[PDB]
């Protein structure tokens, strides 16, 4: 998902003054098609989050006694040490990507060190409507997924989870890529020392080698650019003799001053349409992700996929997911 | 075939009154008709010019003092075609993702029978059948979902003979005296033997193996056939 | 009396899976589901 953002169409645009609302009356329904499509865009994004995310029945949970065959998923399974009950891994992907939006702005700061980028968008017109769902509700799905995976297998992603042993789960995990159960029953501890030394790896891997965990990043600051591109057009003339309005209403008659009015309407009218533009085409791109996203839950959280390097690199046996801001990660655990 | 039959027969109705689907289509036709009624109703906007129509100006203006008006006209009709042009595109790019999709759902759903988790309905795939919408498709999803569930006592192997036995296609259960081995889907149980079972190694290396005897066809059918030799026998030389 | 009432979004029901330690659930019977989903073309 990405940002929901709304735009006061008249307050960007004629901010507090009457006079240019009336000139911004003569150019017909572009407000109510600017404040469509950004209300389009926000339902689409709660819409992108739950269809990632929301995908089991029932709130699952691990039993209190955590030995799952000798696997350690201490890393990945909540922290109950937390207001918000999310892993290791969870916690340090919030702690890295870092949003620039909503909180409680509405009290924003008495002018303490200038004003913020987020106060002064806030302060024409460009508000951040927060998610519908709160991190520690896609913190609340993500653990329930995986406490299903890891309790359950692919059964309840078909039905009822029927409980299974890890090993036992294990054992049908390879036979679904070609290996006999065996070879697992009889090489369990090496199994699991490799898994979980891997799973410590993953730690390091994340946020070291980058490599990915920059697209997050990317959404989050080319949403930023956007608004800040979008706040910034504002002090644009246009060709007026100021890109003031209460200037131009203070210094000119009304039959002179609705020109330049007209020059700065104008002027914010394109700037308006093309941010709404780039929104519209930055939305598609993060629907398609997002729609990714969920097939990658379907396919390889809640079952064992054939298609090749669709849930990693080798021969899929599982994978887990973790929240992350506007995201998901998928751990794959393939068989190499 | 009883199960079929009636879940084909809920689906007229829960068509129609669960809502949920049904209103994608709806919201098409909604999108489509919406943006001709802005495109349309853009036509009596003014932009700034002495009336929103050409004639008026074009009968009470000369040529040089109604060509500002008319350019102002044009301005505002040629904004409004660009706008509704690149939403139409933006709009046909997702209507193309969705009709890939649906392609790709005829093909993999229809015309086989899919192994992808929940790319055909919620459950085990067993077939799709298509219908014809308004704009659209719809996929009757025919799936299998385990209803009756039971736990048992599980074992990875069985040790007999100093021996690991494991399942060829299966899982060896327990319902608290007897272990049998099943298929993993349907609770169908069966006598542990050598040919529901495979030897790996012995019973010193798998965790949590238990004792049970896996009965060998081949020496029982000997032994039955070698008493019943005896017994012949014993018939005339005894 | 009907009124307008704000709350917390539920999730969903919580279900402890009874993961044992050498216990499984099989099902012994079935369904068969009719599911339907619709798509623009
Ligand atoms: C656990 O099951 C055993 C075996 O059940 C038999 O084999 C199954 C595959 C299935 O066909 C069952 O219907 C069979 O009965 C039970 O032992 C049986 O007990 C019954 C009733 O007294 C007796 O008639 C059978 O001969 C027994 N079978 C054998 C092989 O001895 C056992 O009672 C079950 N235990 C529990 C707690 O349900
Ligand atoms: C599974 O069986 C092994 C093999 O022992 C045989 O079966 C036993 C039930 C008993 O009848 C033995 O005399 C048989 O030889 C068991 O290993 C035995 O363990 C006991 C207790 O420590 C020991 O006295 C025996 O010498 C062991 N037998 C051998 C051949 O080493 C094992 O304990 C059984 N496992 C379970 C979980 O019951
Ligand atoms: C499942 O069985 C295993 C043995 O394979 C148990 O593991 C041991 O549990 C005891 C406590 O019951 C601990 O003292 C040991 O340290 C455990 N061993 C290891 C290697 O961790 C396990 O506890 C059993 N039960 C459950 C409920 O998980
Ligand atoms: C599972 O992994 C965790 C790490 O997430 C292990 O906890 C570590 O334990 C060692 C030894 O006591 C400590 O030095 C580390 O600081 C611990 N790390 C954390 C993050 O707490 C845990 O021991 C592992 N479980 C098993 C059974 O080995
Ligand atoms: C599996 O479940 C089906 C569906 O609930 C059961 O079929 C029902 O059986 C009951 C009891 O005899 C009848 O009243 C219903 O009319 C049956 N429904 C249908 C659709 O046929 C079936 O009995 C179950 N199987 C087992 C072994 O218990
Ligand atoms: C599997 O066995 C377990 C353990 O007896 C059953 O789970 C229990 O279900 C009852 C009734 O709802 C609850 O009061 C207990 O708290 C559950 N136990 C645990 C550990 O959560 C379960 O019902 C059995 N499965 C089937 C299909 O009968």
């Amino acid at each position: 998902s990405m940002t929901k953002t709304s735009v006061d169409c008249t307050m960007y645009i004629c901010g507090d003054s009457t006079e240019c609302s009336n000139l911004l009356l003569q150019y017909g329904s572009f407000c109510t098609q600017l404040k469509r499509a950004l209300t389009g865009i926000a339902v689409e994004q709660d819409k992108n989050t739950q269809e990632v995310f929301a995908q089991v029945k029932q709130i699952y949970k691990t039993p209190p006694i955590k030995y799952f065959g000798g696997f350690n998923f201490s890393q990945i399974l909540p922290d109950p040490s937390k207001p918000s009950k999310r892993s290791f891994i969870e916690d340090l992907l919030f702690n890295k990507v870092t949003l620039a939006f909503i909180k409680q702005y509405g009290d924003c700061l008495g002018d303490i060190a200038a004003r913020d980028l987020i106060c002064a968008q806030k302060f024409n017109g460009l508000t951040v409507l927060p998610p519908l769902l709160t991190d520690e509700m896609i913190a609340q799905y993500t653990s329930a997924l995986l406490a299903g995976t890891i309790t359950s297998g692919w059964t309840f992603g078909a039905g009822a989870a029927l409980q299974i042993p890890f090993a036992m789960q294990m054992a049908y995990r390879f036979n679904g890529i070609g290996v006999t159960q065996n070879v697992l029953y009889e090489n369990q501890k090496l199994i699991a020392n490799q898994f979980n030394s891997a799973i410590g790896k993953i730690q390091d891997s994340l946020f070291s080698t980058a490599s990915a965990l920059g697209k997050l990043q990317d959404v989050v600051n080319h949403n930023a650019q956007a608004l800040n591109t979008l706040v910034k057009q504002l002090s644009s003339k246009f060709g007026a003799i100021s890109s003031v309005l209460n200037d131009i209403l203070s210094r000119l008659d009304p039959p002179e001053a609705e020109v330049q009015i007209d020059r700065l309407i104008t002027g914010r009218l394109q700037s308006l349409q093309t941010y709404v533009t780039q929104q519209l085409i930055r939305a598609a791109e993060i629907r398609a992700s997002a729609n990714l996203a969920a097939t990658k839950m379907s396919e390889c959280v809640l079952g064992q996929s054939k298609r090749v390097d669709f849930c990693g690199k080798g021969y899929h046996l599982m994978s887990f997911p973790q929240s992350a801001p506007h995201g998901v990660v998928f751990l794959h655990v393939t068989y190499v | 075939a009883n199960q079929f039959n009636s879940a084909i027969g809920k689906i007229q109705d829960s068509l129609f009154s669960t809502a949920s689907a049904l209103g994608k289509l709806q919201d098409v036709v909604n999108h489509n008709a919406q943006a001709l009624n802005t495109l349309v109703k853009q036509l009596s906007s003014k932009f700034g010019a002495i009336s929103s129509v050409l004639n008026d100006i074009l009968s009470r203006l000369d040529p040089p003092e109604a060509e500002v008006q008319i350019d102002r006209l044009i301005t505002g009709r040629l904004q409004s075609l660009q706008t509704y042009v690149t939403q139409q595109l933006i709009r046909a790019a997702e209507i193309r993702a969705s009709a890939n999709l649906a392609a790709t759902k005829m093909s993999e759903c229809v015309l086989g029978q899919s192994k992808r988790v929940d790319f055909c309905g919620k459950g085990y795939h067993l077939m799709s059948f298509p219908q014809s919408a308004p704009h659209g498709v719809v996929f009757l999803h025919v799936t299998y979902v385990p209803a009756q569930e039971k736990n048992f006592t599980t074992a990875p192997a069985i040790c007999h003979d100093g021996k690991a036995h494991f399942p060829r296609e299966g899982v060896f259960v327990s319902n608290g005296t007897h272990w049998f081995v099943t298929q993993r889907n349907f609770y169908e149980p069966q006598i542990i033997t050598t040919d529901n079972t495979f030897v790996s190694g012995n019973c010193d290396v798998v965790i949590g193996i238990v004792n049970n005897t896996v009965y060998d066809p081949l020496q029982l059918e000997l032994d039955s056939f070698k008493e019943e030799l005896d017994k012949y026998f014993k018939n005339h030389t005894s | 009396s009907q009124s307008i009432i704000a709350y917390t979004m539920s999730l969903g029901a919580e279900n402890s899976v009874a993961y044992s330690n050498n216990s499984i659930a099989i099902p012994t019977n079935f369904t068969i589901s009719v599911t339907t989903e619709i798509l623009p073309v």
